[PDB]
């Protein structure tokens, strides 16, 4: 499969979904941050902090504009990078859900071997695996394989690439 | 004689030099700790797993303290004392634990809960080692206050800051158990006694108020909807504020009275005013609990009687689904409304109050700012007002950048607050008499002589010590009935504000910061460890830090950017500004103008007068044509004079010969001092090329919108040493012009621009003298709009210089220019329709 | 404000500049020119001891180095070390004094009479043949 850099659109979708504790389906893309949160402002400041750490600069009043406009504004200065904290979010995902012997290097080289997805797709499949957090000890290595197999299928169905 | 003792967690390690006389006992814990310690992993990103050597020594301190008994002298006291002392010496460089915690967050890959664990361990260790905080700290802030270089004011927030306040109390019981455990246990026992004394109290507490059971075991905690109900939330928000006060008093070693004395004044927002008076009573650690009792007793009787005056009722599902579908919150008795003036909101409430009967009428309850209001009333009546508002607002994803400012549809927000009772409204009035009858039964008075510091009234902003009658009757009256004029009540002069209230960064402090930006007031959020990336307001670490970072002044724009006079050896007086200091000429520039400044004879004549002027790239079509113009400017200016170039960004044909020609000419050392890119702002990578490769002194950028101003900020942040000239004009300019007001975008962006000291902020459009410009030099221009003064670094004069002797404009065109009467700023937008003051707007190619 | 035709560009700009000076003088210096702080030359200030001896190392900060050599008083040596550009006729080339005193292991800069501008003498010394 051809190496493609991670899209800014699916990154914003994953960060906002993963922070609000919902599925990636339940967050529509044509939606504002004030729309999704509502009256609650505690999570507003840490969401705006998660946009300001991931890309660096943000447009003015980013909470009152759809995530479509944020995706097209951020993609212009965004090139394949995983930011800073989203590498600590997948580090927390595999040290708490993935079992022993499931280091990123082992899951990365395996889904490069079997599936054939390069580093630009590996990022995308790890972000899809984070968005629908299993919230369960995946002790069985093989059940955790079926997990990343179902998350490589979800990434393939979203982006629109045959496998 | 000391033996090394290594304790480790994978890669990260620490070696204690423990005396051999206590090595056998200290070696014991090293394996038990390493048994308790989980399996070392990559990155240490798992929970309950130390990330840095500091956290590890922390986890050890925590584990050792868990075995030490305070009452009985144990064998482990000796091993605790030297591992604590080692941690202090090797990490706390004379500083506080909160400064360490804050350092481990922004450098290391440590998450918030790990630092919260570290703090708890260190503090528990310190109290278990029988080493209470009795030595007064050397915190930079309280040193400064002693000297008289900083005045503190303690503000206490109230309701509506968070739907999840109770977890803020849980964090205090977890992290600072030892400091506030006794306070919390006292308040819980006080509240339980007040339930058994008041006749119908038990009716209101359906799931009880056993707050010790809810803190020890999270699962037995009731749902957020119960916790939000005022009879719980009112006293408990009181406790959280007092717990944050106590933690601050204890970790600085002060008594409450000493800490209260160090404050110039103290006020609070809504029920926060009860806690602000409660501390102004206090003195010694032994006489604290009598002030606390009064405070908790007031908030309990407000909570109970204000619930029995207006209990929340089930809301029709039709209103709920309409609200959620149309992207509002769950309706509540208090509606927040941003970005509308109070007169505007008062119109929209008069519309709604005209139809409704007396006992269903909304009213403005809080003025939290110029344009930040909270309406209180029945949740339906506010959903009524919310429909009226939705009808009269623009869609949030609308592009009005192409519509003249004056005709734009005003865009605002309106959300329901996470509160459960309409505070500061006619609906709670029946409770007033009942509350006061109950405070006199429980012998809960505040007396004016006992209040050591001034306590500012939320209505009129006056001190409560000068009040005639009962102060408690005025506190009740200011919470349940009278509105809160927050900008009136925070008129006090202070360099620092301590926000103890709940909500942390979503609390009263950050709102007060917004309201005071550029007046040289630093808000410190006293109840939250965190890191502000902007660093515009402080966090809990600032209070306890002993280095300079503790005492951080927020800029006062009037003083920071004061225009000054300065003379050179010769005698020539200059106006000194950020801009004139750089270029060593008056802060007045004639901008690039096609065709006024395409002439080399005018660019020479304005350079020779000693003023900066851009040669206009708009009037040249090749490098040879511009090279020949420039050569004519250099042949006409004096030795060591300079000038600039204006290249149009929307003309990519001009840029592809323009930029290489500048690069070439600067390599030959032609006196091109700067480049202005007009008609659009470059991208970061193109700007980064222009800044690095052209060998320029500065770069002019003429943003049109707020989006463009953000792109200038971003360019300046990526090259923090290179000077950027942000030449701001409104739509009232000559030539190609935007739709934008000259004032409104600067009012919004001034603060952000000023965060970047390499931006020289130049003002243009509508200037022709020293009288119209002066209010922008001195910054008084922004006082008309109720903002603090916003001084500018320089001015540009396009239209004004078009009838000068040296301009190539034809004599009949000069007479035609001079015959235009013009118009003032408020009329200019008429140019879109008809000839306004001799001038009209037309579309280009 | 565009009323008076064929006013010389000096007369317009000076009028605005002087207008500001006259208004600031009255408001902030009590209409007294003698309260205006003087310098030698006004310009080239980015918006961001008599007898001394400096010793350049490998790790010496270029900007700190030049600031130290320059001194605090605005005078000829302040320009010499902090001007980024000097003039050859009408051209603007890189300040050769900053290139020459660019800090490197071995270099020793002895300043004598660094209080009086008239008499100041910045001496650079290097290992020459050991
Ligand atoms: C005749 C004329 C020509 C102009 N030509 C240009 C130009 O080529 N590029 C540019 O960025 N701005 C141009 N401007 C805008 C000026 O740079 C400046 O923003 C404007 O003149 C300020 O408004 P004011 O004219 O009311 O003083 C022009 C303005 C005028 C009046």
């Amino acid at each position: 499969i051809a190496d493609e850099p991670v899209k800014a659109s699916l990154l914003l979708h994953v960060l906002v979904a993963h922070k609000l504790k919902k599925s990636l389906d339940s967050i529509p893309m044509s939606k504002t941050i004030k729309d999704l949160v509502g009256g609650k402002s505690t999570v507003q400041n840490e969401i705006l902090g998660d946009l300001g750490k991931e890309f660096g600069t943000t447009p003015e009043k980013p909470e009152e504009t759809p995530l479509e406009e944020l995706a097209e504004t951020f993609q212009d200065t965004f090139s394949g990078a995983l930011g800073k904290q989203s590498s600590s979010l997948l580090s927390r995902l595999i040290s708490s859900k993935m079992p022993g012997g499931f280091t990123i290097t082992v899951a990365r080289k395996y889904l490069q071997t079997r599936w054939g997805l390069p580093s630009g797709r590996q990022d995308g499949v790890l972000l899809v695996a984070l968005s629908n957090e299993p919230a369960a000890r995946l002790g069985s290595e093989a059940d955790a394989k079926a997990f990343l197999d179902s998350m490589a299928q979800k990434y393939a169905s979203i982006v629109g690439v045959d496998l | 004689s000391t033996r090394p003792l290594t304790l480790s967690h994978g890669s990260l390690e620490h070696v204690l030099l423990v005396p051999t006389a206590s090595f056998f006992i200290a070696s014991q814990l090293q394996e038990q700790f390493n048994k308790i310690l989980p399996e070392p992993t990559e990155g240490f990103a798992a929970d309950d797993e130390p990330t840095t050597p500091a956290e590890l020594v922390g986890k050890f301190l925590g584990y050792v303290s868990s075995l030490v008994e305070p009452s009985k002298v144990g064998q482990f006291d000796q091993v605790l004392n030297l591992c604590l002392t080692e941690f202090e010496n090797c990490y706390l460089e004379g500083n506080d634990i909160h400064a360490l915690a804050a350092k481990l967050l922004q450098e290391n890959d440590t998450t918030l809960v790990k630092t919260k664990e570290l703090i708890k361990n260190y503090i528990t260790a310190r109290i278990m080692a029988k080493r209470p905080f009795d030595k007064k700290s050397n915190s930079a802030l309280f040193r400064a206050v002693g000297e008289g270089n900083a005045q503190l004011v303690a503000i206490f927030g109230g309701q509506g800051n968070t739907d999840d306040y109770f977890e803020e109390l849980r964090d205090l019981y977890q992290t600072y158990h030892v400091l506030v455990g006794d306070l919390i246990k006292f308040s819980a026992e006080t509240l339980s006694e007040l339930i058994r004394t008041t006749l119908d109290a038990e009716k209101v507490f359906t799931q009880g108020l056993n707050i010790l059971e809810w803190l020890e075991n999270p699962s037995n905690t009731p749902d957020k909807d119960y916790l939000l109900s005022i009879p719980i939330s009112c006293p408990l928000i009181g406790v959280i504020q007092l717990a944050h006060y106590v933690v601050t008093a204890k970790l600085l070693g002060f008594t409450p009275g000493e800490l209260r004395s160090y404050l110039k004044g103290a006020t609070g927002h809504s029920q926060g005013l009860v806690t602000a008076v409660a501390i102004a009573e206090t003195d010694s650690w032994e006489s604290f609990f009598v002030s606390v009792r009064k405070a908790i007793t007031v908030l309990f009787f407000i909570g109970v009687r204000c619930y029995e005056a207006y209990p929340n009722t089930s809301l029709p599902p039709s209103i709920l689904e309409d609200s959620l579908e149309n992207n509002e919150g769950v309706p509540s008795p208090m509606l927040s409304i941003s970005n509308l003036t109070q007169e505007q909101v008062q119109d929209y409430v008069n519309k709604t109050n005209s139809h409704l009967p007396a006992g269903k009428q909304v009213e403005i309850s809080l003025v939290n700012g110029a344009k930040n209001l909270v309406v209180s009333g029945p949740p339906q009546s506010l959903y009524g007002l919310n429909l009226t508002l939705r009808k009269a607002k623009a869609p949030s994803g609308l592009d009005q950048s192409r519509i003249p400012f004056s005709e734009r549809k005003l865009k605002f927000s309106n959300r329901f607050l996470p509160v459960a009772s309409p505070f500061h409204s006619h609906l709670l009035v029946p409770a007033s008499d009942l509350i006061n009858k109950d405070l006199v039964k429980n012998n809960v008075s505040f007396n004016a002589k006992d209040i050591q510091i001034p306590v500012y009234d939320t209505f009129d902003g006056s001190d409560l010590r000068v009040l005639s009658g009962s102060i408690s009757e005025r506190i009740v009256d200011c919470i349940i009935r009278l509105p809160v004029k927050w900008e009136t009540t925070t008129q006090f002069k202070a360099t620092h504000i301590l926000d103890f209230g709940p909500g942390g960064a979503s609390g009263l402090g950050v709102l007060t910061h917004r309201n005071k930006d550029g007046t040289g007031v630093r808000v410190i959020v006293a109840g939250t460890l965190d890191i502000n990336p902007d660093d515009d307001y402080g966090f809990k670490q600032e209070i306890f830090d002993v280095t300079s970072n503790g005492l951080k002044k927020n800029p006062n724009w009037l003083e920071e950017y004061h225009p000054k006079l300065i003379k050179n050896k010769s005698g020539k007086i200059f106006v000194e500004t950020k801009f004139s200091k750089l270029i060593g000429r008056p802060p007045l520039l004639v901008p690039g103008m096609t065709p006024c400044t395409v002439s080399p004879d005018f660019v020479a004549a304005t350079t020779n007068a000693g003023y900066t002027i851009e040669l206009a790239g708009g009037g040249y079509f090749s490098a040879a044509g511009m090279t020949a113009a420039i050569d004519s400017v250099v042949s006409q200016i004096e030795k060591g004079s300079t000038f600039g170039i204006n290249l149009i960004y929307v003309n990519p044909f001009m840029l592809q010969w323009g930029i290489p020609l500048i690069k070439e000419l600067r390599s030959k050392g032609y006196p091109i001092q700067f480049l202005t890119i007009g008609a659009g702002v470059p991208s970061l990578e193109v700007a980064s090329e222009y800044i690095e490769t052209l060998g320029l002194k500065y770069l002019g950028l003429k943003p049109g919108s707020i989006d463009a101003i953000s792109q200038v900020i971003n360019i300046a942040k990526a090259h923090p040493n290179f000077p950027i000239a942000l030449q701001w004009t409104g739509g009232r300019g000559g030539g190609h012009h935007s739709f934008e007001d000259a004032h409104t975008p600067m009012l919004q962006m001034y603060s952000k621009i000023r965060r970047h000291p390499n931006i020289m902020l130049i003002f243009g459009s509508g200037f022709g003298s020293a009288d119209d410009t002066y209010p922008y030099l001195t910054g008084e221009w922004s006082t008309k709009f109720d903002y603090p003064p916003m001084p500018f670094d320089g001015f540009l004069f396009g239209s004004r210089v078009m009838i000068a002797k040296e301009v190539k404009t034809s004599p009949d065109a000069k007479k035609c220019i001079a015959a235009c009467t013009g118009v003032p700023d408020d009329k200019w937008e008429q140019t879109y329709k008809k000839p306004t003051g001799g001038i009209v707007t037309v579309r280009s190619e | 404000f565009t009323k008076v035709i064929d006013e010389p560009i000096k007369s317009i700009m000076d009028g605005i500049h002087d207008g500001h000076i006259k208004k600031l003088l009255h408001q902030y210096y009590g209409d007294d020119e003698s309260k205006i702080p003087a310098v030698e030359y006004f310009g080239g200030e980015s918006p961001v001891e008599d007898s001394a001896v400096f010793k350049a190392t490998s790790s010496t900060d270029e900007e700190s180095w030049f600031k130290a050599l320059a001194g605090s008083e605005i005078n000829w040596r302040h320009a010499s070390f902090l001007c980024s550009f000097i003039t050859q006729d009408k051209m603007f080339v890189s300040n050769p004094i900053r290139k020459v005193f660019k800090p490197s292991q071995g270099m020793v800069v002895e300043i004598s009479n660094g209080n009086t501008s008239s008499k100041t003498v910045v001496t650079l010394s290097e290992p020459v043949q050991g």
